[PDB]
């Protein structure tokens, strides 16, 4: 929370960055975004949309059913 | 019992085996937990910071580890809980010594 | 030695916004606290140019909002940035709290309840400008919540006579809610700074809710020109709502004048407060209902003290995770039920998704969480 | 094509923002220039110069 | 001292004078017909015959 | 006006079935409709306060 | 003068949902005529004929104006 | 009833994410309105200047108010005498008060076509199919006061319909059927509801111009400056 | 209403101004028409 130098304890740890005007900007933007996408999507949707299924059921059956309840008259 | 299968298929599904940590890299740290770290040989210490490192590395660029560097349930070497223990006790101890 | 580490201000300057340490985590949920100042400063300037040409008294209110989307210049895209503005500062913070629900960023105390405090300070905003407009649905909106507040027994009929200005909506109610709703958002402003002081005495959180001591990158010049990014998205999609549909999110029923005689059917908030009327109108009871509502926002008060796991983020557990997104489907359908009529399936799905939110908060989030103490021998 | 924009208008600072400057400028008039191009180009016929032509 | 500023600053936000200038009305009955409703304003509300 | 279930008045903003006679049957109304100081002079008026 | 919207509107209920609406409308007729003197009277029926009928004018009507 | 109707999908010309009003449109449905709708109704908030330069030019602004003589203030006597008005006025209303309006009407207060378009349900759609689908009740006599027309609220409006086949022959050939005087006015009330659909539209083509250009190169320079954090790699020294 | 409590008592007062026309607005059909006028009334301006 403070300013840097006071906060952990690290040994031996050797950290390498290369310069920004040394690599390109998208490093195959386009053979791995793909995979990395499909497979983060995989990895989620099993537990994100079998709620918004059961809410897409929830707005056509209640608006069936308030048809049901005003188209017989 | 089955119940094993069900912890094993969760330590698969929990999704911390897979950015390389073991057990106890992922505990909330309130003051006890915080003391039960501080409480830590060196190299195990080192190791810990080290597979953390990794982790949030990891999750910066949104990449999860090769298969064949994933931590698996048979090796558990689960090391912060003995230490986790000995902290509680002698906090409730405490607590206890307070309250009479 | 340096201008910047002496000077009184730019000290200010440097451990907010240059050598600040961030984490090298965090992902696209945490710009939207850059997100909300950033709309809270164009709702602030572009609020007060459309003060600088309305004229509040219930005689010409509506002729003067009319006197700026015709006659004066650019009156009009103002006037749309300040209602679309309001609408993403809305989302914006909606994104914001469900960020720091779901992350175990609840586990903060002090952040958390002046983060509370700011979501009544905004909602109250919010309603006294849908008041200003002085349309029907404001006259309307502003007799029945008032009447809200005059639900409680021992305090409420002398305090909502009170608050009138007389005996009903009369003119000293719209210059009420001008002078409160001109006012509140320097008190947000300010509420807002001591919720980022008390965040940069604690320190930020991350994805994975490990504490990331290790691993800090200063925010200048990585997430200023990330939350850069997130302005220019945040200004884009403002504006192709201010300058395609205007009128996708707003009222139809507002552009009538003030009829204090024809209660129209259709009357609704606008859209970001439903739920706040579909947890009144789905409790056949007056007291039940606005404490019912009261409730929802001391429950999430009450949120810091459920906190019985032992991860801190909701990442890693996979039960409380599929438990919260049943909590987002049923917080989504609270909204689509306030905003239609009440009639029978209505009524009970209403009903229903009420006393499934309180459930899904009050009892599924521990259930879930002594089942993950339990799972993975604690 | 590359290595002369650096050398000249990228190595000093106040280079770039005379080049920023008329470089705004210039992206002003062309970009007015294309948008009522554009614009007058898919509401032709319903639009008041044509008709104020028929005057 | 504190306790009459602030029932003063409350007394000024409770109501007006000619705001308290509302009483009594005549209203007739005679021009509606059968099974309808007529509103007349009054005291800032409708009023139903 | 006649509207709701029984042929007369129906409160839309949360569903107070009234009726012609002013008496609650279903929502969250506490009580029933207010009634005036209302009295009859001879042809065709009444004294509303 | 020569209309080109009735003209539009007798072209259009050529189209097998606004026969079935059309005879819909008749039986309620029958309905109404056989059950007679009643209090139910006829709605769904011709809400639901100028339904499809100017459903099918939406589609193919500002060509010809 | 309480059976709504929705009002069908209609191809306007303005009806694109990118199109705009037909001018020449605007100025039949002056015409129309000066001509039919300005007897009952009233349209507060549309003054001549917005005539100007959008539909007309500025010498038929100047004929057309001084057609219709309005008011002015005290002579230095206080006789509020008759002054033809020349182009600051708004449009003249036609019943100074609401019970004015009722006093020669069945009840019935005419709304003001400033804002119908954006204040109903459905846009000028509606409008449309309210001035057009007069038709018959199948068995249900209300009172004989009033008339019937489906796409209304209560199914029963008070208004009589006010187009019937060539009341105004205009300007050019354009015969007037209820089709060309019912688009004109619908065209009419958009442009009055709002003034400047096509500055907005404009501003709007500029702006996607804009999010064309700036979006990959934000988003090029922040790429650039977290392609450090991007490929940073680490490595543990034990001693 | 200003006179009611400070040099006349209330009856006195609604004489005062119920001598003197005001010229109300509108009825069920709405030209304008005169009226005593209790206490909600002004003093109503010699030369308008
Ligand atoms: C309409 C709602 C739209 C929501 C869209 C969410 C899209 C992303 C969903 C997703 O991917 O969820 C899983 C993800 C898991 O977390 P993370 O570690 O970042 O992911 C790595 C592996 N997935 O989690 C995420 O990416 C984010 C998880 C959700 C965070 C935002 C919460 C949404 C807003 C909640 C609003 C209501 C909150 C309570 C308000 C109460 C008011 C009274
Ligand atoms: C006098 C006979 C009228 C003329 C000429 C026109 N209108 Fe009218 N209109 C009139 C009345 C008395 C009413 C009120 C009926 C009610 O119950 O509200 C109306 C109503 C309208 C409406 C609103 C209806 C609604 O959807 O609630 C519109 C849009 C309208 N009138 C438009 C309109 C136009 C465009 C006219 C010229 C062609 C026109 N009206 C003529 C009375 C009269
Ligand atoms: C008035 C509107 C609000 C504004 C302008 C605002 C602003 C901010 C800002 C600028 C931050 C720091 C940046 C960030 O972490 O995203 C922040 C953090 C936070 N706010 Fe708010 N906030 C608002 C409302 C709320 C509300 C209603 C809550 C919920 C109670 C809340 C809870 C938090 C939390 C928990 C954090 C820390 C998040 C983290 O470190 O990851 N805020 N807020
Ligand atoms: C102190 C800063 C603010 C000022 C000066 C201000 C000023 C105004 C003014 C003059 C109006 C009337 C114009 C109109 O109704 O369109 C208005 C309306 C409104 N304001 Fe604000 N406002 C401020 C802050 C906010 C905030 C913070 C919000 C919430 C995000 C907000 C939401 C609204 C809304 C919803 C309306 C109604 C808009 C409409 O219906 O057209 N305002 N404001």
């Amino acid at each position: 929370g403070r300013q840097f130098g006071h906060l952990t304890r690290v040994r031996h740890v050797i950290t390498y960055s290369l310069s920004p005007f040394e690599q390109r900007a998208f490093p195959h933007y386009f053979s791995k975004g793909i995979p990395n996408v499909l497979r983060r999507t995989r990895a989620c949707i099993l537990r994100v949309a079998p709620p918004f299924v059961v809410f897409y059921l929830v707005y056509t059956w209640g608006t069936q059913e308030f048809e049901k309840s005003k188209r017989k008259n | 019992k089955w119940l094993e299968g069900i912890r094993k298929w969760y330590y698969n599904a929990a999704g911390f085996n897979k950015l390389g940590l073991m057990r106890d890299d992922t505990i909330h740290e309130n003051d006890d937990v915080k003391e039960a770290i501080r409480r830590l040989p060196e190299n195990l210490y080192n190791d810990r910071v080290f597979r953390i490192k990794r982790a949030l590395d990891l999750s910066m660029r949104q990449q999860i580890l090769p298969k064949e560097q994933w931590t698996k349930y048979e090796e558990d070497k689960f090391y912060l809980e003995p230490y986790l223990k000995e902290v509680i006790r002698e906090r409730k101890e405490r607590e206890e010594w307070t309250k009479k | 030695i340096n201008i910047r580490k002496t000077h009184p201000l730019m000290k200010i300057v440097n451990n907010a916004f240059i050598d600040l340490p961030a984490p090298s985590n965090i992902s696209s949920w945490w710009n939207f606290g850059s997100l909300l100042g950033i709309c809270l400063i164009l709702q602030i300037l572009t609020g007060l140019f459309l003060a600088m040409h309305y004229t509040p008294d219930t005689t010409t209110a509506f002729s003067s909002v009319t006197h700026i989307c015709r006659d004066v210049n650019y009156g009009w895209i103002i006037r749309y940035m300040h209602a679309n503005g309001a609408s993403m500062f809305f989302i914006c913070l909606f994104m914001h709290v469900g960020r720091g629900l779901y992350y175990g960023s609840y586990t903060f105390l002090e952040t958390w309840n002046i983060g509370v405090i700011l979501l009544f300070a905004t909602m109250a905003t919010a309603f006294m400008g849908y008041v200003l407009p002085w349309g029907q649905m404001s006259f309307w909106g502003a007799t029945v919540i008032t009447n809200l507040l005059s639900a409680i027994p021992y305090i409420g009929t002398n305090l909502v006579e009170w608050i009138w200005g007389g005996f009903s909506v009369d003119k000293a109610t719209l210059t009420r809610f001008f002078a409160f709703h001109f006012i509140f958002p320097f008190i947000i402003a300010a509420l807002a700074m001591v919720h980022l002081l008390f965040l940069h005495e604690t320190g930020s959180n991350n994805p994975t809710g490990i504490p990331s001591d290790t691993d800090k990158i200063p925010f200048h010049p990585y997430y200023t020109i990330k939350d850069i990014l997130g302005a220019i998205l945040l200004i884009l999609i403002l504006m192709l709502l201010v300058l395609f549909t205007p009128d996708l999110l707003g009222d139809p029923d507002n552009y009538t004048p003030a009829n204090p005689l024809n209660t129209p059917p259709h009357i609704k908030p606008e859209w970001y407060f439903l739920f706040a009327y579909a947890i009144l109108r789905s409790i056949p009871n007056k007291l039940g209902g606005v404490l019912a509502l009261v409730l929802s926002i001391l429950v999430l008060v009450i949120m810091p003290l459920l906190h019985t796991s032992k991860q801190r983020s909701m990442m890693f557990r996979p039960i409380s995770q599929c438990m919260f997104w049943i909590l987002v489907a049923d917080l989504l359908t609270l909204t689509w039920i306030g905003g239609q009529p009440v009639e029978h399936p209505y009524i009970i799905i209403g009903q229903l998704a009420s006393i499934m939110y309180f459930l899904i908060i009050l009892v599924m989030m521990p259930v879930a969480s002594i089942i993950e103490n339990n799972l993975l021998k604690w | 094509l590359t290595a002369r924009l650096y050398s000249l208008l990228f190595r000093r600072t106040s280079t770039f923002a005379l080049t920023i400057v008329v470089g705004a400028l210039f992206f002003e008039r062309a970009f007015d220039q294309g948008a009522d191009a554009i614009y007058e180009h898919i509401n032709e016929g319903k639009l008041w110069k044509h008709i104020k032509h028929k005057y | 001292a504190a306790k009459n500023v602030v029932s003063q600053f409350v007394s000024s936000m409770s109501a007006s004078a000619d705001v308290l200038a509302m009483s009594k009305i005549e209203i007739k009955l005679s021009d509606i017909p059968e099974g309808k409703n007529m509103a007349f304003k009054w005291r800032g509300k409708p009023l139903f015959v | 006006a006649n509207a709701g279930d029984f042929g007369g008045y129906y409160c839309p903003c949360h569903g107070s079935h009234y009726d012609a006679s002013g008496r609650i049957r279903k929502g969250p109304a506490p009580l029933n409709l207010e009634v005036p100081s209302y009295e009859f002079t001879s042809d065709d008026m009444v004294i509303v306060g | 003068l020569v209309d080109p919207l009735t003209t539009v509107r007798e072209q259009c209920e050529q189209l097998e949902k606004c026969v079935k609406a059309r005879e819909r409308l008749e039986l309620c007729d029958e309905r109404v005529s056989s059950r007679s003197q009643t209090e139910e009277d006829c709605t769904e029926e011709l809400f639901d004929f100028l339904h499809a009928r100017d459903h099918c004018v939406a589609h193919k009507l500002f060509n010809s104006l | 009833s309480d059976l709504e109707l929705h009002p069908p999908s209609y191809p306007w010309s303005h009806r694109g994410l990118l199109s705009s009003l037909d001018h020449t449109s605007i100025r039949r449905g002056f015409q129309v309105y000066k001509q039919v709708c300005s007897s009952c109704h009233s349209m507060d908030y549309v003054a001549y200047r917005h005539l100007v330069g959008v539909c007309y030019t500025e010498d038929e602004a100047k004929a057309l108010a001084e057609e219709v003589e309005v008011q002015d203030g005290p002579n230095e006597d206080g006789e509020m005498f008759m002054r033809p008005g020349k182009l600051s006025d708004y449009f003249p209303k036609p019943y100074p008060n609401p019970e004015a309006a009722r006093a020669a009407n069945n009840g019935a207060l005419p709304p003001d076509l400033s804002y119908i378009v954006r204040a109903r349900h459905g846009g000028e759609d509606y409008v449309f199919s309210l001035l057009t689908g007069y038709c018959e009740p199948p068995r249900v006599s209300l009172r004989e006061g009033l008339y019937f027309n489906p796409y209304f609220p209560g199914q029963a409006i008070g208004m009589a319909p006010p187009i019937y086949n060539e009341v105004l022959e205009f300007d050019d050939g354009t015969p007037a059927t209820m089709s060309q005087v019912a688009k004109d006015v619908c065209t009419f009330l958009r442009w009055a509801a709002e003034p400047e659909h096509d500055h907005r539209k404009r501003m709007g083509l500029k702006m996607l111009l804009m999010m064309g250009l700036l979006l990959p190169l934000v988003y090029a320079m922040k790429r650039h400056k977290w392609s450090v954090l991007k490929s940073r790699k680490l490595a543990y020294r034990p001693p």
